[PDB]
């Protein structure tokens, strides 16, 4: 399973972007896709996940401006960007997990990530 | 620095079981020479090493995995995996340096981590105790410290030192 | 602990002859892939290990035969037993974990040495220097130093890290 | 070539000892026989030497007290001890030495040493 990135670019602080993550194959329903992102010099953060059924989970640095959503048809997931700020400058990757139980979490794939560039 | 894990909460076989296993341990290495149950090792860690984080992250997991509800009679199996598995930190820790002190060796170590554990070196311990014919108390600590020298220098860095008493 | 050696007082083949001890150093250990010259190596090093401290003993001790009155032919010999000797604590580190990185790092390191050394982790580096065609000057430096990260966390302790600029 | 320390003992502070070292074999010319003491927890430190032609050498600490001389013919070597002080106590510990060159020393040779205890 592939997992392709898309819709990063450059934008002024304060825009919007659409994050764009497709899977080359179908997603078990136990699966969760989540969007990472990883600041120049920084470790990959989360910053948002989404499961099978569109229970969402957001990180506090993000909560309120962006908005994850999943098409299980296309085997997609978005991320709305809105109100961007410069500290949101990141390679932004998504991922494939799933919970083996509360304790565990088992990461299958990852994306090749795509670059998103807030200027001041 | 610290992560200590005291559980009061053994059976007297899931105690004899882990002793058993401590004992293939003691039998697994160099052998050295020149009332209450106490049983297991005292190893002493370089947390500046790669080793010695790698380490800290498989013991963290366990006392982690240990905090679980039900979690008592795994405990053996679990312990079977951390310190036998030598495609693991502390499984290779054990397996390489570990040496068997006599037991007027091991009395002072052990008093004094039970001074140091009541109130710089990376310490690392797994230590089961009987207080007895019947049983009266049985119990796993089982912890990573920073301290003073338990070791008479007799020890080095992931060498690891073995208790034994009776 | 400081320990810091110059010599500008070489000759060409003795230049030339260190050069050779150092590329045979370069060829012997994995190669890796992702005017004037600078030939040698740094290796980081952990004081509080045996191993960090028993190099020092045979460092300090090459430094203070260096310190010789006649003691000028001799630096060719007595560096290939140094770094070439695995019966010792620095020819046997050498040996273990010594990687050759590509110039692109190399300047970096190098140029970061050349400032730290100029005005907590132990380095050590042996490092010859040609400036010409002609010879307008030949220099060895070579010391022991505790300062700020030259190796970018792309080093770990005894690993040893191949200079080679040209 | 085994060397035998004797006369050590207990004695009081101010008091006197003479230790004795006496080899089983020639000692070579260019062979230094010194005195080493032993603190209890302590390393073992340089007291005093003598070469083959009498020159002798003293640590600081018992300079003016000790007297160091040799007998060639027994092949034995003496520390007269004067003016003795409770940091005296110690295990004494004979051995033979040569210089190789001006920083060269090879050890060939201890004793087993013996016990000095000074009363307060």
């Amino acid at each position: 399973v592939q997992l392709q990135e898309s819709g990063g670019g450059l934008v002024q602080a304060g825009g919007s972007l659409r994050l764009s993550c497709a899977a080359s194959g179908t997603i078990s329903p136990r699966g969760v896709m989540g969007w990472y992102r990883q600041a120049p010099g920084k470790e990959r953060e989360f910053v948002a996940a989404i499961n099978y059924g569109g229970t969402t989970y957001y990180a506090d640095s993000v909560k309120g401006r962006f908005t994850i959503s999943r098409d299980n048809a296309k085997n997609t997931v978005y991320l709305q960007m809105n109100s961007l700020k410069p500290e949101d400058t990141a390679v932004y990757y998504c991922a494939v997990y799933y919970y083996i139980n509360s304790q565990r979490k088992v990461l299958l794939y990852w994306g090749q990530g795509t670059q998103v560039t807030v200027s001041s | 620095v610290n992560i200590e894990f005291e559980a009061y909460s053994l059976s007297d076989n899931d105690y004899d079981g882990i002793k058993k296993l401590l004992q293939q341990l003691f039998l697994k290495a160099p052998v050295n020479t020149a009332d209450v149950e106490v049983f297991g090792f005292i190893s002493l860690l370089n947390l500046t090493e790669r080793k010695g984080t790698q380490c800290v992250e498989q013991i963290q997991e366990l006392v982690l995995r240990f905090c679980e509800k039900n979690c008592e009679k795994s405990m053996v199996e679990q312990l079977d995996k951390f310190l036998n598995d030598t495609t693991k930190p502390v499984g290779l820790l054990l397996s390489e340096r570990f040496i068997n002190v006599p037991p007027q060796i091991a009395l002072p170590m052990y008093q004094q981590l039970q001074k140091e554990l009541a109130g710089g070196k990376c310490y690392f311990y797994l230590l089961i105790s009987k207080t007895f014919q019947v049983t009266a108390l049985v119990s796993l600590k089982a912890g990573l410290i920073q301290s003073r020298s338990t070791l008479s220098d007799f020890q080095g860095t992931f060498m690891t030192v073995g208790i034994a008493l009776s």
